[PDB]
Protein backbone atom coordinates (compact mmCIF):
# COMPACT_ATOMS: atom_id res chain seq x y z
CA UNK A 1 0.00 0.00 0.00
CA UNK A 2 3.08 2.14 0.47
CA UNK A 3 4.38 4.09 -2.50
CA UNK A 4 8.09 4.45 -3.21
CA UNK A 5 9.65 6.95 -5.57
CA UNK A 6 13.25 7.73 -6.48
CA UNK A 7 14.69 11.05 -7.51
CA UNK A 8 15.72 10.53 -11.14
CA UNK A 9 19.46 10.14 -11.73
CA UNK A 10 19.64 12.23 -14.86
CA UNK A 11 18.62 15.90 -15.06
CA UNK A 12 15.26 17.08 -16.35
CA UNK A 13 14.61 20.32 -18.17
CA UNK A 14 14.32 22.01 -21.51
CA UNK A 15 18.10 22.04 -21.97
CA UNK A 16 20.75 20.01 -20.15
CA UNK A 17 24.49 20.56 -20.52
CA UNK A 18 27.79 19.23 -19.24
CA UNK A 19 29.86 21.61 -17.12
CA UNK A 20 33.20 21.49 -15.33
CA UNK A 21 32.88 21.63 -11.53
CA UNK A 22 35.80 19.94 -9.82
CA UNK A 23 34.95 17.94 -6.69
CA UNK A 24 31.26 18.70 -7.13
CA UNK A 25 30.54 15.31 -5.52
CA UNK A 26 33.49 14.98 -3.14
CA UNK A 27 32.65 13.59 0.28
CA UNK A 28 35.85 12.62 2.09
CA UNK A 29 38.68 14.86 3.26
CA UNK A 30 38.70 18.60 2.61
CA UNK A 31 41.21 18.27 -0.21
CA UNK A 32 43.54 20.68 -1.90
CA UNK A 33 42.59 24.31 -1.48
CA UNK A 34 42.20 24.74 -5.22
CA UNK A 35 39.11 24.44 -7.40
CA UNK A 36 37.81 25.04 -10.91
CA UNK A 37 34.08 25.77 -11.21
CA UNK A 38 32.98 27.01 -14.59
CA UNK A 39 29.48 28.51 -14.78
CA UNK A 40 26.99 27.21 -17.33
CA UNK A 41 27.49 28.68 -20.81
CA UNK A 42 24.53 31.00 -20.23
CA UNK A 43 26.92 33.20 -18.22
CA UNK A 44 30.31 34.80 -18.87
CA UNK A 45 32.84 32.10 -18.03
CA UNK A 46 35.61 34.58 -18.77
CA UNK A 47 37.03 34.98 -15.26
CA UNK A 48 38.68 31.56 -15.60
CA UNK A 49 41.13 32.62 -18.33
CA UNK B 1 38.65 31.28 -5.61
CA UNK B 2 41.15 31.08 -8.47
CA UNK B 3 44.87 31.68 -8.90
CA UNK B 4 45.49 35.06 -10.53
CA UNK B 5 48.37 37.52 -10.31
CA UNK B 6 48.84 41.10 -11.50
CA UNK B 7 50.76 41.51 -14.72
CA UNK B 8 54.14 43.24 -14.73
CA UNK B 9 53.74 46.98 -14.34
CA UNK B 10 55.57 47.75 -17.58
CA UNK B 11 53.17 45.63 -19.62
CA UNK B 12 50.12 47.15 -17.97
CA UNK B 13 51.35 50.68 -18.62
CA UNK B 14 51.92 50.20 -22.34
CA UNK B 15 48.71 48.20 -22.71
CA UNK B 16 46.61 50.92 -21.11
CA UNK B 17 48.21 53.52 -23.37
CA UNK B 18 46.66 52.09 -26.54
CA UNK B 19 42.93 51.76 -25.81
CA UNK B 20 40.77 53.65 -28.31
CA UNK B 21 37.17 54.45 -27.52
CA UNK B 22 34.84 51.70 -28.68
CA UNK B 23 31.84 53.98 -29.32
CA UNK B 24 32.20 57.54 -30.59
CA UNK B 25 29.76 60.25 -31.67
CA UNK B 26 29.79 60.35 -35.47
CA UNK B 27 27.11 62.53 -37.08
CA UNK B 28 27.14 60.22 -40.10
CA UNK B 29 25.82 56.67 -40.53
CA UNK B 30 24.54 56.65 -44.16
Amino acid sequence: MQMYQMTPPLPEGAVNRIVCMTNWASLGDEGRGLEVRLPPPTDSSVHAY
Amino acid sequence: DIITRPTSDSIAAVANATKPAAVVSDPQSM
